[PDB]
This record gives C-alpha cells, sequence and structure tokens, in this order.
C-alpha cells in the first residue's frame, strides 16, 4: 500500500524513534538536581567542589549529575519551577553569617525554604539543605549573639547550639514530613554527601515502588 | 530618579487615551458577521465527509 | 558536497572487483545510496540501493545475487562489491545520494563516476523523441511516457528529470514530475497526468544543452533511453 | 487411639470445610481489590494465579461438607489440576518477584535486560508454560491419596524438588541479598530515616513462604510415602492439617505485596 | 513627582469612561439571535508518540501537515500528521525549551526558554541535517513565546517583561518593546504581521505596532496571569488564556473587552487557546487536563477534548482549519477532528 519513497520515510521515523528510544535511556539514569539559594548564599562554593539556567555536568562513583543553577533568572518563580518537578533531589544553600546581616537575609533565606519544601510540584522531592560558610558563623557568633535573629532564642552563643538552632529553624519549615526528607549538611565532602543523599532517595524511592517503603 | 518612570507612564497614557474607538455593538456585529461568512470554510465547526478528511480512522 | 568513486579499470570477463564511493561535506549516514551505471554509448541504468541504516537493500533483476552493495557509515564509504563480471556490465558507474522524508528531494546529489571496462513487471519509460534540434532563446518540450501510471493513492507522481551534460554527472532538475530541484533555474517546469509528463524549457539558453533522462520512483527504479538537445 | 480417627473425622469434615471456606471468602475478596513494570507484571501475575487458585476451593468445600465428590470425575481431574499448576505458578511468581526486587537493588535506574517490561512479559509466560508441563504428569493418575503410590511418590518427590525447594533456595538467597544491601546502606546520612520496615518486610517474605508452604511439601510426601507398600491415621491427619496453611499464601500474599506496602496502599485509596 | 502621578491617574480615570461610553452592547446580546453551534464532538485521528518528557509547545507549518512540538527532553521532533512519521529530531543545546516557532516557508524552526535565547534550525541545509542556523541573544529572561515573520525577522516575548524584534541576518534586536511590569508569557502575531499582541503576569495585555516599536493599546480584566493569546482571524480581535480560569475576547477597536468565557466547573488556569477558521469555535487547554471548545460568540462550553492524562499545555489548529493538536505534559500530542 505504501509508495517506496513512503516506506524509506518510514524507515527514517524508525531509525529517529530508535534514536529517541536510546537518547531517553541515557537520560534516564542520570540524577537531575536543581540548585537554589539566596544571592549570597555561598553556593558558588558548592559549584566549585562539583545568561539564563547554568548546567553542571559530573560524574562520581559512577552516578552522572545533571546540577541545574537557576540562580540567574531574576523573573517570576512561579511561572517555571514546575520545570524542575521531576528533579530527584533539591539542593539548597544558606550561608549561615546571614543572621545579622540585611538586604534579615536569614530570615530571607528562611522564607525560600518554606515557598520552595512546601511548593506543591515538590511534594515529594528530598531535599540538601547546605549551611555555608561555618568558619565564619564560628568567628561571628562570638560577638553577635544569634538571638539577633532569632529573639526567641536563648541558648549559649556558641557554635555548636547556635548551629544546631539555625538546622532545626530550617527543618521545622517542613510542613510534610511524612512524605518528604530533608539532608541537612554544614560545610570532596560536600560532594560526598550529595552522592550519599541521591543514592538514598533512589534507594527509597525504588522501595516506594516495589512496595518495601 | 523615579520621576522619569512617571513621566514616560504618563505620557504612554496619553498616547493611548488619544486613539479612535467604535462602539462595541458595532465591533460584535463586525465579529458576528466574519464568523458567518466564514462558517462554512471551518471544518471543525462543519465537519467535511470522511472522504475529503485527511485524518481518517485507522 | 562530494562524492568521489573509485575502483575502475580493465577487468577479464568473470573476474571481480569492488567499487567504492568517499563522501564528504554532507551526512552520509542520513542518506539511502544508489548505485547507476551507463553504458559507454546508452542511457543510465539503476544497479543498487541500500536505505540510511542499511535495513533496505535492492538490486536490478539484471544483477541481482551478483553484485553487493553495502556501506561504512563511520567510514562514509560506499561499496559494490562485483563478481562474475560480464561483458554487459562495461560503463561508468555513479554513486547517487537519496535521503527520504516528506518532501524531500532524492537523487539529488550524483558523484564524477568511475568506469568500468570488462574485456571481450518492470515499467517501461519511454521517451521516443530520441532527438531534438535546439537554438537559443526558444521554448522547448520533452515528452515522456510510462506503462503504468506513477500517480500513486497518496497523490505524488513518483517522476524525476535528469539533465546529463555532455562530459558530466546527471544533475537533478525536477524530482516528483513537478518540484524545482536547488540550484535550477525557474525555467525548467514539470507537468504530466494519464501517465504521461513533460518537461518544458521556456526560454531556453546555454547549459541546457545535453540529454535529459526521466525516472521513475514508484516501485523498484528505470530510465528513460534520454532525449539529445543539441544546438 | 480410637479417638484419634474420631477427631481426624472432624478435621476432614469441618476443619477443612470451615478453613477452606474463610480462605476463599477473605482471599478472592482481597485477590479481587488488589486485582506498568517487570515487578508490577510479576506481582499481578502472582495476585491472578493466587486468585484463579482460590476458585478451586468451593467444589472441594463443598465435597467435605458433604463428604463425598459431587461435581464428577472429570470436574475432579480439571480441579486438581488447576489448583495444584495455580499454587505452583505462584510460588515462581513469588521467587521472580524477589529476583526483580534484588535487581532494581542493584540496577536503581531498571538499566539489566531482566527488568524490561517484555522481558517480564515473556518470563511470565515461560513460568506458566513451565508449570502447566510439570503439571501435567498429575493427568495419567486428592492428589496425595489417588493413583499409583510408587509412580505418585516419585512425581511428588521431584516436584516438590522442583516447584518449591529450588524457588526457595533461590528466594532464599536473592533476599538474603537484598537484606545484606539494605543493612549495609541503612543509613549513610545518619538524619534520614532508617530502612527497617524493608529490612523486616524482606525478612517476612521468606519466613512466610517457608512456614507456610514447607510443612505441607513435606507432608504430602510423607502421606504418599505412607500409601505406598497406626502411624498413617497421624501421618494422615498431620497432611489435612498443613494442607490449608500452604494454600493461606493466596490470601495473606495480597495484603503482604501490595496493603503493607504504603505506596501501594495510598494508591489503592487514591483509586 | 506628586504630579505626574496625579495626571496618570486622570488618564486612567478619563480611558476608563471613554471605553465605559462605548460599552453600549453587550456581545452575548447581540449574538443573541444566532443559532448555537451543535455539540462539537471530535476525537483522536492521531497520536503522535515519541516524547519521553512534558511536552512545552507546538506549532502547525503553514502546510497544515507538518507541525513542530518541544519538548523538556532537550527535543524538537517535526512529524509528518498525516503518516505520523517523524520528519526530523532537533537535539537541543539547552533542554529547558519553552517554546518553539514554525517558520512560514517551512525552512526554519525557532525554540527556546530558561536559556534565554531563541536558536533558528535550518531545515533545508545542503549537508542534509538539521543545523542551528543563528543564536539570539539578549533577553535577560526566559523565553516564553517567539513567532517568526519571515525567514529573517522573529518576535520574541521574554520573562524579562520585554518584547524583542530581530534581524536573524545578524542576530540584533531591531526593536524593544517595553512596557509590561510582568513576564510577558505569550505573544499573537496578526495575519498581517503588521501587530503583534502579547499578555504577560501583570495580567495585562497589550498592542504592539512592530515597525513603530510602540504599545498601541493595553488591554485589562483579568484577574491573574495571562498565560495564552490569541489573534482572531479577523485581526481585530484576540481571546486571553489566564490563571484565573477565564478566558476573555478584546476587540482592538472598542478598545475593551467583549466576553469571558468560564464555567463554575472550571477553576484551574487556562495554558493555551486558539481559534478555529472562521473564528467561531475558541479551543482553550486546561490545567485539568483537557481541552475545552468553546463558542466564541455564545460563551458555552461547545465541547470538550479529553483525551490526555496530564496538563494542555499546548494547542494549535491548522491553517486550513482541518485539524487540532494538542500537546499535554503527558509527552503525547493528539490530532483532533
Ligand atoms: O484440596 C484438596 O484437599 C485436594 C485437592 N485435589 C483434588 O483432586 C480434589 C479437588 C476437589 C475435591 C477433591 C476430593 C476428592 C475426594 C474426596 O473424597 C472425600 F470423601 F474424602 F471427600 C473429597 C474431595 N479432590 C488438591 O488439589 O489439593
Amino acid at each position: 500500500t505504501l509508495s517506496a519513497e513512503d516506506k524509506a520515510a518510514v524507515e527514517r521515523s524508525k531509525m529517529i524513534d530508535r534514536n529517541l528510544r536510546e537518547d531517553g535511556e541515557k537520560a534516564a539514569r542520570e540524577v537531575k538536581l536543581l540548585l537554589l539559594g539566596a544571592g549570597e548564599s555561598g553556593k558558588n562554593t558548592i559549584v566549585k567542589q562539583m545568561t539564563g539556567i547554568v548546567e553542571t555536568h559530573f560524574t562520581f562513583k559512577d552516578l552522572h549529575f545533571k546540577m541545574f543553577d537557576v540562580g540567574a533568572q531574576r523573573s517570576e518563580r512561579k511561572k517555571w519551577i514546575h520545570c524542575f518537578e521531576g528533579v530527584t533531589a533539591i539542593i539548597f544553600c544558606v550561608a549561615l553569617s546571614d543572621y545579622d546581616l540585611v538586604l534579615n537575609r536569614m530570615h530571607a533565606s528562611m522564607k525560600l525554604f518554606d515557598s520552595i519544601c512546601n511548593n506543591k510540584w515538590f511534594t515529594d522531592t528530598s531535599i540538601i539543605l547546605f549551611l555555608n560558610k561555618k568558619d565564619l558563623f564560628e568567628e561571628k557568633i562570638k560577638k553577635s549573639p544569634l538571638t539577633i535573629c532569632y529573639p526567641e532564642y536563648a541558648g549559649s552563643n556558641t557554635y555548636e547550639e547556635a548551629a544546631a538552632y539555625i538546622q532545626c529553624q530550617f527543618e521545622d519549615l517542613n510542613k510534610r514530613k511524612d512524605t518528604k526528607e530533608i539532608y541537612t549538611h554544614f560545610t570532596t565532602k560536600n560532594v560526598q554527601f550529595v552522592f550519599d543523599a541521591v543514592t538514598d532517595v533512589i534507594i527509597k524511592n525504588n522501595l516506594k515502588d516495589c512496595g518495601l517503603f | 530618579a523615579s520621576i522619569a518612570q512617571a513621566r514616560k507612564l504618563v505620557e504612554q497614557l496619553k498616547m493611548e487615551a488619544n486613539i479612535d474607538r467604535i462602539k462595541v455593538s458595532k465591533a460584535a456585529a463586525d465579529l458576528m458577521a466574519y464568523c458567518e461568512a466564514h462558517a462554512k470554510e471551518d471544518p471543525l465547526l462543519t465537519p467535511v465527509p470522511a472522504s475529503e478528511n485527511p485524518f481518517r480512522e485507522k | 558536497v562530494q562524492l568521489v568513486e573509485s575502483g575502475g579499470g580493465l577487468v577479464q570477463p568473470g573476474g571481480s572487483r569492488k567499487l567504492s564511493c568517499s563522501a564528504s561535506g554532507f551526512a552520509f549516514s542520513s542518506f539511502g545510496m544508489h548505485w547507476v551505471r551507463q553504458a559507454p554509448e546508452k542511457g543510465l541504468e539503476w544497479v543498487a540501493y541500500i536505505s540510511s541504516g542499511s535495513g533496505t537493500i535492492y538490486y536490478a533483476d539484471t544483477v541481482k545475487g551478483r553484485f553487493t552493495i553495502s556501506r561504512d557509515d563511520p567510514k562514509n564509504t560506499l561499496f559494490l562489491q562485483m563478481t562474475s563480471l560480464r561483458s554487459e556490465d562495461t560503463a561508468m558507474y555513479y554513486c547517487v545520494r537519496s535521503i527520504y522524508y516528506y518532501g524531500s528531494s532524492p537523487f539529488d546529489f550524483w558523484g564524477q563516476g568511475t568506469t568500468l571496462t570488462v574485456s571481450s513487471s518492470d515499467i517501461v519509460m519511454t521517451q521516443a523523441t530520441s532527438s531534438v534540434p535546439v537554438t537559443p532563446g526558444e521554448s522547448v518540450s520533452i515528452s515522456c511516457r510510462s506503462s503504468k501510471s506513477l500517480l500513486h493513492s497518496n497523490g505524488n507522481t513518483y517522476l524525476y528529470w535528469f539533465l546529463q551534460r555532455p562530459g558530466q554527472s546527471p544533475q537533478l532538475l525536477i524530482y516528483r514530475m513537478s518540484n524545482l530541484a536547488s540550484g535550477v533555474p525557474d525555467r525548467f517546469s514539470g507537468s504530466g497526468s494519464g501517465t504521461a509528463f513533460t518537461l518544458t524549457i521556456s526560454r531556453l539558453e546555454a547549459e541546457d544543452v545535453g540529454v535529459y533522462y526521466c525516472m521513475q520512483h514508484l516501485e523498484y527504479l528505470t530510465f528513460g533511453a534520454g532525449t539529445k538537445l543539441e544546438l | 487411639c480410637k479417638n484419634w480417627l474420631a477427631a481426624e473425622a472432624a478435621l476432614e469434615k469441618y476443619y477443612l470445610s470451615i478453613f477452606y471456606g474463610i480462605e476463599f471468602v477473605v482471599g478472592v475478596l482481597g485477590n479481587t481489590i488488589v486485582v506498568w513494570n517487570s515487578s508490577n507484571i510479576y506481582l499481578f501475575n502472582l495476585s491472578v494465579s493466587d486468585l484463579a487458585f482460590l476458585c478451586t476451593l468451593p467444589m472441594l468445600i463443598r465435597s467435605y461438607a458433604n463428604g463425598n465428590w459431587i461435581y464428577g470425575d472429570v470436574l475432579c481431574i480439571s480441579n486438581r489440576y488447576v489448583l495444584h499448576a495455580n499454587l505452583y505458578t505462584s510460588i515462581l511468581f513469588l521467587t521472580f518477584i524477589s529476583i526483580d526486587r534484588y535487581l532494581i537493588i542493584k540496577y536503581p535506574f531498571r538499566e539489566h535486560l531482566l527488568q524490561k517490561k517484555e522481558f517480564a512479559i515473556l518470563i511470565s509466560l515461560a513460568i506458566w508454560v513451565l508449570v502447566t508441563l510439570e503439571l501435567l504428569p498429575i493427568l495419567p493418575l486428592d492428589f496425595a491419596s489417588s493413583g499409583d503410590p510408587n509412580y505418585n511418590l516419585i512425581y511428588s518427590m521431584c516436584l516438590t524438588l522442583l516447584g518449591f525447594l529450588i524457588p526457595l533456595f533461590v528466594m532464599c538467597f536473592f533476599y538474603y541479598k537484598i537484606a545484606l544491601f539494605l543493612k549495609q546502606r541503612n543509613r549513610q546520612v545518619a538524619t534520614a530515616l532508617p530502612l527497617e520496615k524493608p529490612l523486616n518486610l524482606v525478612i517476612m517474605a521468606v519466613v512466610i513462604f517457608s512456614v507456610l508452604f514447607t510443612p505441607y511439601h513435606v507432608m504430602r510426601n510423607v502421606r504418599i510415602a505412607s500409601r505406598l507398600g497406626c502411624t498413617q491415621v497421624v501421618i494422615n491427619s498431620f497432611y489435612i492439617v498443613t494442607r490449608p496453611l500452604a494454600f493461606l499464601n493466596s490470601v495473606i500474599n495480597p495484603v503482604f505485596y501490595f496493603l503493607l506496602g504504603d505506596h501501594f496502599r495510598d494508591m489503592l485509596m487514591n483509586q | 513627582l506628586d504630579q505626574l502621578r496625579q495626571e496618570a491617574e486622570q488618564l486612567k480615570n478619563q480611558i476608563r469612561d471613554a471605553r465605559k461610553a462605548c460599552a453600549d452592547a453587550t456581545l452575548s446580546q447581540i449574538t443573541n439571535n444566532i443559532d448555537p453551534v451543535g455539540r462539537i464532538q471530535m476525537r483522536t485521528r492521531r497520536t503522535l508518540r515519541g516524547h519521553l518528557a512534558k511536552i512545552y509547545a507546538m506549532h502547525w507549518g503553514t502546510d497544515s501537515r507538518l507541525l513542530v512540538s518541544a519538548s523538556q527532553d532537550g527535543k524538537l521532533i517535526i512529524w509528518d500528521s498525516y503518516t505520523t512519521n517523524k520528519v526530523h529530531a532537533i537535539p537541543l543545546r539547552s533542554s529547558w525549551v519553552m517554546t518553539c516557532a514554525y517558520a512560514p516557508s517551512g525552512n526554519y524552526v525557532a525554540c527556546g526558554g530558561l536559556d534565554n535565547i531563541c536558536s533558528i534550525y535550518n531545515l533545508k541545509t545542503r549537508e542534509g541535517n538539521v543545523r542551528v542556523s543563528r543564536e539570539l541573544a539578549g533577553h535577560t529572561g526566559y523565553l516564553s513565546c517567539c513567532r517568526f515573520l519571515d525567514d529573517n525577522q522573529i518576535v520574541t516575548s521574554s520573562g524579562d517583561t520585554t518584547c524583542a524584534l530581530w534581524d536573524i541576518e545578524t542576530g540584533q534586536q531591531t526593536t524593544t518593546f517595553t512596557g509590561h511590569t510582568g513576564d510577558v508569557m505569550s505573544l499573537s502575531l496578526a495575519p498581517d504581521t503588521r501587530l503583534f499582541v502579547s499578555g504577560a503576569c501583570d495580567a495585562s495585555a497589550k498592542l504592539w505596532d512592530v515597525r513603530e516599536g510602540m504599545c498601541r493599546q493595553t488591554f485589562t480584566g483579568h484577574e491573574s496571569d495571562i498565560n495564552a493569546i490569541c489573534f482572531f482571524p479577523n485581526g481585530n480581535a484576540f481571546a486571553t488564556g489566564s490563571d484565573d480560569a477565564t478566558c476573555r475576547l478584546f476587540d482592538l477597536r472598542a478598545d475593551q473587552e467583549l466576553m469571558t468565557y468560564s464555567h463554575d466547573n472550571i477553576i484551574c488556569g487556562i495554558t493555551s487557546v486558539s481559534f478555529s477558521k472562521s473564528g467561531r469555535l475558541l479551543l482553550a487547554g486546561y490545567d485539568d487536563f483537557n481541552c475545552n471548545v468553546w463558542d466564541a460568540l455564545k460563551a458555552d462550553r461547545a465541547g470538550v477534548l479529553a483525551g490526555h492524562d496530564n496538563r494542555v499545555s499546548c494547542l494549535g489548529v491548522t491553517d486550513d482549519g482541518m485539524a487540532v493538536a494538542t500537546g499535554s505534559w503527558d509527552s503525547f500530542l493528539k490530532i483532533w477532528n
């Protein structure tokens, strides 16, 4: 029923289908990461260890990572955040010295984290939370108390308690703790932590699929 | 400062307000007339017989 | 875009030789390749076809089982393995690229050809008008007929027009009986109905001198005897 | 001694009938409520085989209650065949579910060929055909209490080895590997939720399989050997009590492989 | 400073009154005498499979047979809708495409997205493969829409709140259109390409003069972001699809809304809008996974295209009005008739 050229066109379409399936198989086995944070949250350090969207590709222990730095987009987040609905995890950054800085900056980071974690597109998406510049926090806590940022705080102004309090403050913004996990990390160690977090996420997703988790 | 933005906003508003407008009834009638005239040239509105439909059943 | 065939020369009857074509300047992997031969003083004759990806292969009944067509896509080269060479196999062999998708132009580029000398159901396309005197600036027509109707049920009329200028490879002029090939002047026009087609060269000028061949692509490929136009 | 056979009569009449009836009711209910990827393919086939298995219970339930078979010999043979074939098909599908779980553990992106849907369907058809074939020797001929004891005993021993013991070893091996993986990768980050529930479910799978199937398979062969030329009465009683236990798998399986899985249960409510 | 604000508010009130003066009647009243369109029951003639991610944009070729679709898997596929054959598969450098366009001549396609770049691809290459003709840079926000005017001119809207006209030969912005206070999400060229209309996240739609670079008119009324905009075939009206779950029809000459298309059962946003050849039918895609066919003159839901398992992100009617293609986040395109 088909002519010779029609049959050749069908053959070309079949070859295109083959190439598309191969590309999909190749992409299906790649870990996709969305990198978020404030304007000065230290995510530059994260990318360094590892005009619009910036894509960073790296491989670690046989895992291929697609990390998406979308901080350059000054447009409305609401209009394109759904493009990343399928990312395995989100890497969120917040410089820990922000507590006593102004655009308050810590509170802006908490607002962004609240709006991202509880987003309808990321209900089941785990979050890797990086609390960067801990060394600066160690020095600055000796002068500026953490209560300047969190009036309700009353613990001794030392690194351990203050950093733990900040971590608790950020992790408390998770309004869906049952379905979503947050992997906090103070900061080759960060790439190792990301590898561990994403492999745990993948294992748990697989177990959910097979009815074990 | 913001004065330039306000000046441009007023300029654009004045430019827009100066345009000519027709009655809404007349525009509605024009749209209705256009749709009525081209009614039988619209396959979706007036499904063509399967003999000349290039998207037929398997 | 370049195609360079090699591997011609003189061969004894009953022997074997391999023709090779080197492709450059285009995506060889996405093109289906043809082998077309022309006897020393006769018209074109389709030999073999290998599809893009090598999934489909065809041979002319006169050569089926004897010649083998193969391609090395990473190497961008096409082969024709010839065995049991006969006297009728003496000809210049052309490599022709063909790409098939909606709206494409098959047979659009021909190689320079390699000459082979051997020591010593099909649709019939007719060009009974074998020669036509020509003068510059006039309007001429080149008629053709086919045993079968080349109009397919999908609306396509699979007729092609090729101009073989004296001492050159054939060049595609019109594909699918109406479409003008890229790089061809607007003077040329194709038309046809009822299994009869014509090529009109209105207000003809220089470079329009040579043999014009018609080819059908409805089903496996046949050429007309070729109409010669001379000043 | 005398009371032994008197109570064995009640075991044959009421215990079998009542137990089979309750199992059949709740099992059909569960299988139908629970009733794509290789894991889902194997799970769906397991549920289908368990359901088709339960369909063979009501006839024998009525017969045990009445004490006689009233449906004819042809239906007797058909019921025997379908019962045993679906039982062993369920066993093999449990084995391949274990294999698929190990594979998804090893190949988190479903790269392996066995994880392809087409391969899963092909292996499912292979399992069905294989079980049907090794069940054919039943046709020439209550399986244990019928036919030639010499032929029946050897057939039953070979069937136990091929359809229970080898699948049992494969399942135990692959679930041991899965348990090792889950225990080694329990907490790579100390603050993550642990993998205790997957490990417990993996252990429960093998424990339930062994507990439910091992007594029945051994007791069937002991019964057939006893038939082969008052130990026989007690052997028959033990086989009688162990028989409904193995058939409980078609009952537990839907809940265990579809309800105890939170993700599946959440989907089931939302559906 | 405050005097400029007062004068701006005075102009706002003056234009509001001028529009009100012309609102002597309603389109629904004027069209009360016409017969309603029968139930528009279309069926999926074809399903285009091959995309492995959410489809975000599609555009018909002018021949009404070839269509290009863009998907988040990082591919543009050119389909032969008649046979479902894939004519081309263009791998994109950035997989975050959000719009795609087909040149009226059919020689080029365009696409763009979060890369803030509009890439033009040559389909008629001598080498026999599709290659990047040109990458248009200059937008500081994501590319939300693009539409060819010729083989050498393309107009693009951006999330940076501006639209630009480009000379594809030189890769420069011939004109920049400014005035939107929110992200421009959609764009529609008039049939004559002398004007184009854009809808932004500021809930307003603006009419632009392509050559003069001016904002001719501004249209308001939507309560939320305008996601889709389409010119009525006449060229004197356009429909807007918004996140407020309504479509609205604006008339350029009357300079005000004519009709709004909404239903109580419809509470989700509108992702795409298109007209039939006559303009009697307004087809809109919705977040609720199906497209609704609207009687553009009557406001009645004349039909439903329920064939997708996820959000209907794009749709388009052929230039001959013979078919409707709907793309979706479920990674399929369906041709309806
Ligand atoms: O379910 C079982 O326990 C055995 C069953 N095999 C059968 O062939 C089968 C099926 C249905 C009824 C009977 C049947 C045969 C003799 C009887 O005589 C009686 F008087 F003891 F009931 C009563 C019932 N046998 C199996 O496949 O496992």
